[PDB]
RNA sequence: ACAUGAAAACAUUCUCCUCCGCAUAAGCCUGCGUCAGACACUGAACUGACAAUUAACAGCCCAAUAUCUACAAUCAACCAACAAGUCAUUAUUACCCUCACUGUCAACCCAACACAGGCAUGCUCAUAAGGAAAGGUUAAAAAAAGUAAAAGGAACUCGGCAAAUCUUACCCCGCCUGUUUACCAAAAACAUCACCUCUAGCAUCACCAGUAUUAGAGGCACCGCCGCUCCACGAGGGUUCAGCUGUCUCUUACUUUUAACCAGUGAAAUUGACCUGCCCGUGAAGAGGCGGGCAUAACACAGCAAGACGAGAAGACCCUAUGGAGCUUUAAUUUAUUAAUGCAAACAAC
RNA sequence: GCUAAACCUAGCCCCAAACCCACUCCACCUUACUACCAGACAACCUUAGCCAAACCAUUUACCCAAAUAAAGUAUAGGCGAUAGAAAUUGAAACCUGGCGCAAUAGAUAUAGUACCGCAAGGGAAAGAUGAAAAAUACCAAGCAUAAUAUAGCAAGGACUAACCCCUAUACCUUCUGCAUAAUGAAUUAACUAGAAAUAACUUUGCAAGGAGAGCCAAAGCUAAGACCCCCGAAACCAGACGAGCUACCUAAGAACAGCUAAAAGAGCACACCCGUCUAUGUAGCAAAAUAGUGGGAAGAUUUAUAGGUAGAGGCGA
């Protein structure tokens, strides 16, 4: 089926500028208590999630380098250690990962 | 470009009238 | 030498980076009408002091540094100069230095070296037939000013290099005219002997 | 759109140049010269358009009959086609008979 | 259809005019003072002692 | 082409005598030749229209549309030169006055169809304009109350005359 | 309307597919090598610059004059053939210098495109090689594909079309076999062995390097009987037995794709202007626009196809044009053309 | 305020005058632009048709070499549409031109390039600053600024007041008659269509004469003014270009697993060739395809390369 007559700009304005066609204002936006960047109430903060992933990626890079080959998953627990750190009394018989960095403040040690 | 002068002259007066109406002098 | 038929000459030399950007191969602008001046009639040369007639600072004399015969343009160093910013970047404001503007051969007039006043000049021959330019009023000889040659060579301070032929060897003559070609003279010089003869072929 | 936004450059006409100041001179040479010359002989222009007038069809035959042998091959072909079309239009078409 | 823009622009500043040219930019003034003059300390008090 | 928006930042007003109040600062900024539809960008421009600069940035940051990040950078650089070059004291004391989109220069390409047919597709480009005015955003117009309807109806009844007579 | 399998240290690993892959020829001509300047920063199948494919493979050959060359191939041995075949020399003279030139890349060719099409040969017969159907979400209608189903089993329907199952018999037509309307007809149409009719007594480009058992032009369509039957066969047209099944009684459930929402890119037909309601009447005879009544804040999304005599090719169908074209002929006007005779010319022919 | 809008040159047309170009080197008729072998190979021959006579068979103007005049006369002609002489008469001359065009114009031309077509062939679009770039304001349409409030060819009469009241059946064209549900138009800009002086009329000059040889005249003769459109077929003929698709043929090549059988234009069944039926698709992946189901598949089979048959024709189970 083809249009019978050309739709006027007045009709198009009534349709395109309809209230439901407009973008609704979001009221679930708040500042992150830690870094001060905007975040949603139910969504993790972009700044803090991304900085955790980069540290996780660095540790995982150290994981593979110490691993040195696929299909060699260890059968023991793993604990990451930073500069100026020693194995704990409960940290025995578990794989040790050495990070050439200072332990982050948010990375609380158990 | 169309050769002629009267039409361009008439148009110039019309634009100046619009310019006068756009911001009338004190 | 790749120039469009209606190429416009500018301050930048043709083929330069600025000229290529200003005048792309696809550009087609209106040609600029220039009064034709014969080679013999032109009397403006580099290094000549010229008194400018019409300008923002009239009555001043200066030496022409560049001449453009295609547009009858004379550029005088330090005269008729506007201002522009050099080295403009997103972080630096730029360096302000003057820059000259073209002047027509009719906007300027040659000056008498002995009398600081513009004069009209005509071309006249000397006693030996060498061509010079003689002014209309208080006629005298105003020769072509000595100017640095384009290649930048200075014979007065030239030193021969390891691959430069000496003057005596270059100028001495060894050619003895005769009825022999280059090939046979060289062949007998090296002692090459060719007993076999060249048999006749058909040419068409 | 369709009109210039600036005034055209003014035009200067010399009403007293050589051609204008002496237009029409010698047009009465026959009357005042004992009829030794005709004003038609003063006509300067095409060979087939000297002291003669006619419609478009008549101008085509006159050009073909007098300078047709000297025309270019393409021009002669176009002239022949023009005569054929003009002959058909004038002798077979029109409101009046 | 094949028509496109004229996006052939190359970034160009004003640094060096083409070399091997007789014409060169004429400078009217120097960049900075030839010799730096260090003002003596206490010249404000010397102003009072005219 | 026309580039009047850029020149709107070069107009200078004469110095103001102490008698007259403070003239609020205004900044005209625009980004040209954005690979986006002007109709699609219109919705984002209307959304942030009339709101504060920082509230607009928060709304644009979490919007999924591609044009949202383009306007977000445009608003950010508009706020920068406002404080730096336009004598704006507080960078958060700004509100959006007008935001709109205009059609840019577009190319024409061929879209192939079946049976040897074709259709002329268009690579749409658009500009985005924004003006920032120093000061808190003006309050929105309150809804017209019932008493306002009452007086208006009375005024119409009181403004009627005897027509087609003396 | 179009897309990118998954996780991740972006090292790698995992899931799935191959009816593809490699090479050669043909074709094309630097067209995902390096550096720099839907998606895209390293962005890149875009632009600028630089780099490259090295001959043994292949292409590019042959002194002259005479003179030789009956016996296949098919493991070639048996056997059995017809359609009778795809490969050989010698005599004499002449003759002794040698490794030149070109092809060599790629994700590539013809299809207007990075097109589900077309495309020769040798290997691999499932890969040792080559690839990814899902951008994300929801699981409405409607549409497409697939699977399952109580009881019955063609009652559906022009028709057992489809699907399931893996059946039998009969009639009509055409011997079989093959061929055609490339793009609406694959047949009963055409060719076809066999049979019948007509014409021809013969050299040096067809017939034919042949000669009445031959050749050419045709009709019919084998065989057999004295116009008619008979085997076999047919994606040909009808009928039937049994079985089979969602064809149906009477539909239901599930899966995938389209679908709807979110983000990116983004067409086409169509469009006099529209502020585009219902009933009855009227009217160029079928009214949203005229008359009389009724209804009536504005506004988007998803469906529906009654109307807008809806849209798409001056459609098809009948009439006109002192408009065309194809075919036929005892339509009209001709023999210029060819052949055969007569006369003249020329000395039996030309 | 955005897509935009404006510009003056590039150059071209018609005349006058005057008779034009074609070997740096090297390569270039073979597959052109390819250094270097025994040949014989040759050009010349009435144009037709559309069209007009309202069909048509007959006929139908096409520079032929001095303008004018004789003259549209003598003649020719289905004596009709139309064609059309000669004798005789005899012409002037001083470019340095334009009441020609100005980027949808003027040559197609920025170029016979890009691009399409096997080939012959067809064939474009466009540029805009300034003395210096070694100085880098207002205007079509469409939108935005600024969506919408009962009711209706959207307007008019009005009114304090946008609407509310009353009145009013869009334009052109074709027909007796169209709001018509008969055609055409989405909108804007530019371009786009009435050509001729026989007679007659009007106005000057002269006048039984007019006219700058010829012609007319029983008030006429000379001069001037003023009337006759655009696009569109199916067709006909002449000369070239096409058999890389397809029809057929020639040369010399290649392919056909396995099983049953038998030395089969045999059977089942891959590769491969074909395309019976259904569904999907219908501007699609595709100007004929995909999925499934089918026929053939050692033969009148399929297929790669090179060559031949060309339109008054070829080829054709
Ligand atoms: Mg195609
Ligand atoms: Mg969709
Ligand atoms: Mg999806
Ligand atoms: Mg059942
Ligand atoms: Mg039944
Ligand atoms: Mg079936
Ligand atoms: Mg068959
Ligand atoms: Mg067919
Ligand atoms: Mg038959
Ligand atoms: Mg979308
Ligand atoms: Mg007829
Ligand atoms: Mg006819
Ligand atoms: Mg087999
Ligand atoms: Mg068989
Ligand atoms: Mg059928
Ligand atoms: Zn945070």
């Amino acid at each position: 089926a083809a249009p019978k007559n050309r739709r006027t700009i007045e009709v198009n304005r009534c349709r395109r500028r309809n209230p439901q066609k407009l973008i609704k204002v979001k009221n679930n936006i708040d500042v992150c208590p830690e870094c001060g960047h905007l975040k949603q109430k139910h969504v993790l903060c972009a700044y803090c999630y991304e900085k955790v992933c980069k540290e996780t990626a660095e540790i995982r890079r150290q994981i593979g380098k110490q691993e040195g080959g696929p299909f060699k998953a260890p059968t023991i627990e793993t604990v990451v250690l930073y500069t100026g750190e020693t194995p704990s009394e409960q940290d025995q018989g578990k794989r040790i990962i050495e990070r050439d960095r200072k332990r982050p403040s948010w990375f609380t040690q158990n | 470009v169309k050769k002629g002068f009267r039409a361009a002259f008439r148009f110039q007066k019309e634009l100046e009238r619009q310019r006068l109406l756009r911001c009338p002098p004190p | 030498v790749t120039l469009p038929p209606h190429y416009r000459y500018g301050m930048s030399p043709p083929g330069s980076v600025a000229d290529k950007r200003k005048n792309p191969p696809w550009i087609r602008r209106r040609p600029v009408v220039v009064e034709p001046i014969s080679d013999e009639d032109w009397y403006l040369f580099c290094g000549d002091t010229v008194e400018i007639l019409e300008g923002k600072d009239a009555g001043k004399q200066g030496k022409v540094v560049q001449v453009i015969r295609q547009r009858n343009w004379v550029v005088v160093g330090g005269l008729n100069t506007h201002y522009r910013y050099i080295g403009k970047t997103m972080d630096y404001r730029g360096t302000m230095i003057p820059s000259e503007a073209p002047l027509l051969h009719r906007q300027v007039k040659l000056v008498d070296p002995m009398d600081r006043k513009p004069t009209e000049i005509e071309w006249r021959f000397t006693e030996a037939g060498e061509r010079v330019r003689v002014s209309t009023r208080s006629g005298r000889i105003i020769p072509k000013p000595e100017f640095p040659r384009a290649d930048g060579i200075v014979p007065e301070t030239w030193i021969d290099g390891p691959k430069d032929t000496s003057v005596e060897d270059a100028l001495e003559r060894t050619y003895v005219p005769c009825l022999k070609t280059l090939q046979e003279e060289v062949m007998e010089a090296m002692g090459i002997k060719e007993t076999r003869k060249y048999k006749k072929v058909y040419w068409y | 759109i369709g009109i210039r936004l600036t005034l055209p450059p003014p035009k200067v006409v010399d009403r007293w140049n050589e051609k204008r100041a002496m237009f029409g001179v010698y047009d009465n040479i026959g009357i005042l010269g004992n009829f030794e010359k005709h004003p038609k002989e003063l006509i300067r222009g095409p060979i087939w358009l000297r002291g003669w007038k006619g419609n478009e069809l008549q101008r085509c035959i006159r050009k073909r009959k007098m300078v047709g042998s000297r025309m270019f091959a393409d021009d002669l072909h176009n002239l022949n086609k023009r005569i054929r079309y003009l002959y058909k239009h004038f002798n077979r078409h029109g409101k009046f008979r | 259809t094949e028509k496109e823009f004229m996006q052939h622009a190359r970034k160009a500043g004003l640094v060096i005019p083409p070399e091997k040219s007789d014409r060169s930019i004429h400078l009217a003034c120097t960049a900075g003072i030839f010799d730096a003059y260090v003002p003596p300390e206490g010249d404000a008090r010397i102003s009072s002692l005219s | 082409i026309s580039r009047k928006w850029e020149k709107k930042n070069k107009i200078v007003y004469p110095p103001q005598l102490p008698g007259e109040p403070r003239r609020p600062a205004e900044i005209y900024h625009c980004r040209r030749q954005i690979k986006y539809s002007k109709d699609k960008m219109w919705y984002l421009a209307k959304l942030i229209r009339g709101m504060s600069i920082d509230q607009a940035l928060a709304q644009l940051e979490f919007n999924d549309k591609k044009g949202a990040k383009i306007i977000k950078e445009v608003l950010l650089e508009a706020q920068d030169m406002a404080v730096r070059d336009h004598n704006v004291e507080f960078r958060s004391n700004l509100y959006i006055a007008e935001s709109t989109s205009g059609r840019g220069q577009c190319l024409k390409r061929i879209r192939y169809h079946g049976r040897g047919r074709f259709g002329i597709m268009e690579k749409v480009y658009c500009h985005y304009f924004v003006k920032l005015v120093e000061g808190p955003p003006p309050p929105p117009e309150p809804p017209k109350t019932a008493v306002a309807h009452a007086k208006e109806y009375i005024q119409q009844l009181r403004s009627r005359t005897i027509v087609h007579t003396l």
